[PDB]
């Protein structure tokens, strides 16, 4: 039960990361806002 | 997250010549863009020589190198007991992260002249030969030196297993926390060692720092200092630690690789000029603190593999000069049946009787004198039947005491039973018995004293000495068992 | 909040 | 240095080997004839 | 992928300048405009977008400015059951004239060693049928063995006898890696494997894969062919769960190959003229030859010991990577005893009473002790002579010489060297025979009755025949 | 003789000749003039016939230094530039000259306070946020420096922007964040 | 030319650092202007390291080195039977040339 839980949650964590790679001017603007927030 | 960086000018053999990084410190930990770590060993006018904590195939010319602003440090604390870690303290046994709270720099200086007190408390190994003839004290640096496959790791593992009697008790003054740094060994050898320590229930008070043969040279270089810091944590907090570097020859080889690749001037056997400085600043950290500093201690048991018994090599010479004594192992003694194959003539402990209990002192002074006389007249064996009765008596007592020192593997003895056995030996109660039975007797007798004579053993253990009542009771027990022995 | 998009939208995706 | 004299070769190790072989070929002769 | 140009050719070292796309270290580059495939493995980034590389074949006929193409990966060799019965070189080309090796997957010859949590502590004795090995330093299933010896003491004969016995008794896809050895021995082994049925040129049920880079190869090929064979064995272990045998002969050459390029890579020599990176290279290679929880790899490695030193950095560094070392001695081979295994220098980590049983362990320790006592008595024998020894000591010397002869054994592969027949002694027979010699049960028999016999019954029969003759 | 060391250091033959010239020119307060003349002399050197004549190894250094001397006199250089070219020709470091030149150039590149800084992005970003980042970054500077931007474009970072301000380096890219929190979810 | 032809940068102890020779191969036989032969063993960015098959007394700085285009090779066959030759196959037994039809690397 543990080993099946380990292989699975491992196959989950690399899925969900690989599945947003498939997925923004708001960010580019937010970056300069953060660079201003650096001070 | 604004970081000062540099470019990798070149990379090769685990050395990265890095541009920029104008404010990096000497021996500062940097981080490459691929996630790898490195240490700045050479600060040169136009570049920085970084040693890579890993595989250089992930580093390319032009990669960004960030600073971290910190000298290398490792987690320390009691949360490391029972764990197998790498040279940087990361758990490698898959039991989750190390929940430590404190971090300690691996390159801290040793205690000075004043924070120390003399080495006076015994560090029991459980090996009769060591505890009687080459006594080790808490705060000492005793070298285990010998050829390959002569039984050095076995001495370290017996010393680690033996501390279970003290770590399961309630006397907090006698508890010893063990640390086994494994440099340049196979991962399967370390797994066998960890399994052996778990079976003996010795892991709960032991840390195993593992920088194995496939780890980069900087990691094998750094592992002894990480282990020494983990032990300095205990030494500083009123507790007592023991550390075993297995072995320092491989750390010297790793440091020589790093130096030769950094183009540092080579010396004898291509070792850099500061390899003595390396081992000496590692070994001076094993100290015994005075009560004003908590009374803690750190005992170092460095291991050295000599080639063909040549103790005049470079690194053996250095570490023999640094330490407070040596336990020398011989392969000829090994195959003669003398195991542990300790060479008593060459072994030495410059602490000596100041690291023994009074009972072991009592029996061990006699045993040492008798074995010395035996070593003097031992060449006259093969002719013994044609000399005086005194020479034949010297030879007889010598071989009896020699067989008295043989001991099985992974079976360390309590100090009381060692004292009882050496008492039966050096008092003459084995002269009438012939040699081929001594070992057997030593077993049976032991069982006897363990079964029906817990009072005498407990009284010796509590007093630390053999008083006249203890002496007489031991006398009667020995003579009774000997008269009734097969 | 790119990862925070990830963390919720993907655990939801696994759910 | 237990077999140092015959591991070094030389006259003292070549004479030891010859003496051993002499004695034991004698004994193997006086052991075979008694079979 | 990316293209560069040769800018320097010194020996087996080639510098390549890439304008765009510098390849990572350990990548394989192909030189353009050559008859045969020449591969350069990247070793260093020199700065100024130039890489230093080691050539896998000869560098003759190379021109400055010649085009070099980046493959984007290390040397990738074909792996799979199709490699069984085939011979490939360091870069995976078939060198048996039997056509291409149509596997379905390729593996890079550079990989990471198995982690610590992937190690297995199982120790199970592997009985070889050889008296001295099984008695004093027995091999374990899934362990690393190693055979040490100078030039001409019998490493190849012993590794071929091990091949014979174990591999023909095995069912797990052996793999042989010839690393910088004689090509004549490679052809010999190939044909004595074909004629033994272990390699089948038809009806492909072959059970051995061969990888060969011999003495005539450049230093790079001799340094990477061990990794190639290792990668074949690693595929058989991981992606198939099988239990693999991995024979390597000779592994010293691997080390030596590195030295032959070290100074040309711009590295200060270490001691005895060896690369500064000796121990770590040996580590990253040997730590991949291991049994994991996913499979098992029993590895026998012939280790050349230069000039019978055993303290040279190469054998001395190899010693700590093995589980059961077998050290062959010239002083023993000159006595006529074969195999020349040194009983007082061989070691096994399963020579433990809790593993081999107290009887096996006690017999082994008694044999070693009587041999050490014989050593100690030979000095007295040189000075006094034999007639002035004690009687207990004459008995010691007699039993010691008898044990020396009985450790000898006729091999099936040495039938031409000896004219004798091959003998495969079981384990219990070995323990029983040596116990009986140590007990005195054969004091009446001569010592030449134990020379080159199998079980002790053969010693008795040989003594009876030697007497019936004279 | 005390030197006037530049703000940034270059090493090698390039750095030695460039530091020698910088300290020379700072004593007579002619840095801008020497800089212009070095630009011009480098562009002269890149001439094909002159490059073929100065890189040639079998040409005697006497005729080579005479050629460089008179071709220096054909432009009416400063005594500092003339003496530098004569020193490079007399020592046989003419092949390194442009390096030296650029060294001095980069030296003065920091004397004018010009701080180099590159912004790598995924897709080529337009000028509005470019002036925005110009203004917000010139806050990162000390007394009197001006930005030298090089907006580079690699979509392998698939978002965010990696900003290298001189030797400072901020990683606002999305790949680094994804990998960081992925590691955190794995470790 | 500087592709099929180079110029000796320096000569000493039987080693010639040669300029140019951009198309020379590794282990190729080159020919100096004096009639001597050499082998290109070090292909370096700025020069070629030629080992001279003879006495470097006749080689001077500035000499012209030409290519042969052929990696070093010697005559073979049965005509060599009975002859005494030097390392390059030239007869030294004073019996005239060797009628070899084949050359082998
Ligand atoms: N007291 C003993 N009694 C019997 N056998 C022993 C004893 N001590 C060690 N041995 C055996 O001798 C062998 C070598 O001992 P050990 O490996 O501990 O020494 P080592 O110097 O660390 O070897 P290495 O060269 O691999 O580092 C082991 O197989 C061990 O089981
Ligand atoms: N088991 C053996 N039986 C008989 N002769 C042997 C045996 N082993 C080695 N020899 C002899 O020693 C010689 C060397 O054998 P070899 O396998 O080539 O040793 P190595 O591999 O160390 O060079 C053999 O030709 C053979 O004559
Ligand atoms: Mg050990
Ligand atoms: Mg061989």
């Amino acid at each position: 039960q543990n080993m099946m839980r380990r292989k699975e949650q491992e196959h989950m964590i690399n899925w969900v990361e690989k599945h947003v790679v498939q997925s923004t001017i708001a960010k580019c603007i937010a970056d300069l806002k953060l660079l201003a927030k650096k001070a | 997250d604004l970081e000062e960086t540099g470019r990798v000018l070149s990379i090769g053999d685990g050395i990265a010549r890095v541009h920029g990084l104008r404010n990096v410190q000497a021996e500062e930990m940097v981080e490459f863009s691929s996630g790898l770590k490195g240490m700045s060993l050479n600060l040169e006018p136009d570049n920085v020589g970084v040693v890579v904590f890993g595989n250089d195939k992930l580093i390319k010319e032009g990669d960004i190198v960030k600073r971290t602003g910190a000298i290398v440090d490792v987690p320390v604390g009691e949360e490391l007991l029972g764990r197998v870690v790498d040279a940087l303290g990361n758990a490698i046994d898959g039991k989750g992260p190390i929940g430590s709270k404190t971090r300690r720099r691996v390159g801290l200086k040793a205690p000075g002249i004043i924070p120390r007190i003399s080495v006076r408390e015994p560090m029991q190994t459980g090996i009769k030969a060591v505890d009687s003839l080459v006594p080790i004290g808490r705060g000492q640096r005793e070298l285990i030196i010998g050829d390959r496959q002569t039984g050095k790791t076995s001495i370290a593992i017996d010393t680690i297993i033996n501390q279970k009697r003290f770590n399961d008790g309630s006397d907090e003054k006698k508890k010893l926390y063990c640390i086994y740094v494994a440099i340049g060994q196979k991962r399967s050898t370390v797994a066998q060692l960890v399994k052996r320590l778990t079976d003996a229930d010795a892991m709960k008070y032991t840390i195993v720092v593992s920088a194995t043969a496939s780890d980069a040279a900087p990691l094998q270089y750094l592992a002894p200092y990480s282990g020494c810091s983990m032990g300095e944590y205990f030494r500083d907090n009123g507790k007592h630690a023991l550390i075993i570097y297995d072995d320092l020859s491989k750390q010297a080889v790793a440091y020589r690789q790093m130096s030769l690749l950094l183009r540092r001037p080579p010396g004898r056997e291509a070792y850099p000029g500061d390899v003595f400085y390396l081992h000496s600043r590692l070994l001076e950290r094993a100290a015994k603190m005075n009560d004003a500093f908590g009374g803690g201690s750190l005992t170092a048991l460095p291991v050295i593999e000599t080639q063909a018994g040549d103790v005049s090599a470079y690194i053996p010479t250095n570490v023999i000069s640094i330490t407070d004594g040596q336990i020398f192992l011989e392969t000829e003694l090994f195959y003669k049946g003398i195991r542990p194959a300790i060479n008593v003539g060459l072994s030495v402990s410059r602490v000596g009787s100041a690291a023994q209990t009074r009972a072991m002192k009592q029996v061990a002074g006699t045993m040492k004198l008798e074995l010395a006389q035996y070593r003097e007249v031992a060449a006259f064996a093969q002719f013994g039947s044609d000399l005086d009765a005194a020479t034949q008596q010297l030879l007889s007592r010598g071989v009896r005491l020699t067989e008295l020192l043989k001991q099985g593997q992974y079976s360390p003895m309590a100090i009381e039973e060692q004292v009882a056995v050496i008492y039966a030996g050096v008092r003459g109660y084995l002269d009438k018995l012939e040699p081929s039975k001594i070992t057997k007797f030593e077993n049976a007798f032991l069982s006897h004293v363990v079964s029906q004579h817990q009072a005498l053993l407990g009284t010796i253990r509590a007093d630390g000495k053999i008083s006249e009542q203890s002496d007489a009771k031991l006398k009667e027990i020995v003579t009774n068992f000997l008269a009734g022995f097969e | 909040q790119k990862l925070f998009v990830d963390k919720i939208r993907e655990y939801k995706s696994k759910r | 240095g237990a077999g140092s004299i015959r591991e070094a070769g030389g006259a003292f190790g070549k004479r030891e080997q010859a003496e051993e072989e002499r004695y034991f070929r004698a004994q193997s002769r006086e052991q075979l004839a008694a079979l | 992928a990316a293209t560069g140009r040769i800018v320097a050719v010194i020996g087996a070292v080639v510098d390549v300048q890439f304008d765009e796309g510098l390849p990572p270290i350990l990548n394989a580059l192909e030189v353009q405009g050559r008859e045969t495939r020449l591969v350069l493995e990247v070793a260093q980034h020199l700065g100024e977008s130039t890489v230093r590389t080691i050539a896998m074949d000869g560098t003759e006929g190379l021109v400055r400015g010649q085009k070099v193409l980046d493959s984007g990966a290390p040397i990738k060799i074909p792996v799979g059951p199709e490699t069984l019965g085939r011979i490939m070189n360091v870069i995976g080309e078939p060198i048996d004239e039997r056509g291409p090796i149509k596997t379905k997957q390729f593996a890079p010859i550079h990989a990471e060693a198995p982690e610590f949590m992937e190690m297995s502590v199982e120790q199970e004795i592997l009985v070889t049928g050889i008296k001295v090995v099984d008695l004093l330093a027995p091999y374990a299933k899934g362990g690393k063995i190693g055979l040490f010896g100078g030039a001409g003491v019998g490493k190849t004969v012993l590794i071929m006898e091990l091949i014979n016995n174990v591999a023909k008794a095995h069912g797990g896809y052996s793999v042989f890696a010839g690393v910088g050895e004689r090509t004549r021995e490679g052809n010999d082994l190939y044909h004595e494997m074909i004629e033994s049925g272990v390699i089948n040129l038809k009806d492909a049920t072959s059970k051995v894969a061969l990888v060969y880079g011999q003495m005539n190869e450049p230093p790079g090929a001799r340094a990477r062919v061990a990794l190639t064979g290792l990668t074949v064995a690693e595929y058989f272990r991981d992606q198939e769960g099988q239990d693999v045998l991995l024979f390597i002969d000779n592994i010293f050459r691997f080390t030596q190959a590195g030295s032959e390029v070290s100074a040309l890579l711009g590295r200060i020599p270490s001691a005895v003229g060896y690369q500064p990176t000796l121990a770590t290279d040996m580590g990253t290679m040997q730590e991949r030859i291991t049994t994991t929880k996913k499979g098992s790899i029993t590895s026998v490695q012939a280790i050349y010991v230069p000039a019978d030193d055993l303290t040279d950095p190469a054998p001395a560094t190899t010693f700590a990577h093995l589980d059961a070392t077998t050290v062959l001695s010239r002083a023993i081979a000159e006595l006529g005893i074969y195999p020349a295994v040194d009983p007082l220098d061989s070691t096994s980590r399963i020579m433990d009473p809790n593993i081999v049983g107290s009887e096996h362990y006690d017999v082994a320790r008694g044999v070693q002790k009587i041999l050490q006592d014989y050593k100690s008595l030979q000095d007295i024998i040189a000075i006094l002579g034999m007639d002035e020894l004690s009687e207990e000591d004459k008995l010691t010397v007699s039993r010691a010489r008898k044990i020396q002869r009985f450790l000898s054994q006729p091999f099936q592969v040495a039938e031409v060297f000896t004219g004798h027949m091959g003998k495969l002694v079981p384990l219990k027979e070995t323990i029983k025979g040596f116990q009986q010699i140590l007990a005195g049960e054969y004091d009446h028999l001569p010592e030449q009755a134990f020379y080159m016999v199998g079980p002790i019954e053969e010693a008795v029969a040989k003594a009876d025949k030697l007497a019936e003759e004279h | 003789a005390k030197l006037v060391r530049p703000p940034v250091q270059v090493y090698g033959i390039e750095g030695r000749y460039a530091t020698a010239l910088y300290s020379a020119a700072s004593k007579q307060n002619k840095l801008e003039q020497v800089e212009k003349e070095l630009l011009r002399v480098a562009q002269i050197l890149k001439e094909p016939k002159v490059a073929a004549s100065v890189l040639n190894p079998y040409v005697k250094r006497s005729i080579k230094v005479k050629s460089l001397n008179d071709i220096t006199a054909k432009e009416r250089f400063s005594p500092l530039t003339t003496n530098l070219i004569n020193l490079l020709a007399e020592n046989g470091r003419l092949s390194n000259t442009q390096g030296v030149v650029s060294a001095f150039s980069t030296m003065m590149s920091v004397h004018r306070g010009e701080v180099p800084c590159t912004v790598t992005s995924a897709s080529p970003l337009e000028e509005a946020t470019l002036s925005e980042l110009k203004t917000v970054l010139k806050s990162f500077l000390s007394q009197g420096q001006v930005l030298k931007l090089e907006a580079k474009t690699d979509p392998s970072i698939l978002g965010g922007m990696i900003v290298r301000i001189g030797e400072k380096y901020v990683d606002m890219s999305v790949k680094t964040k994804i990998q960081k929190l992925g590691r955190a979810m794995r470790e």
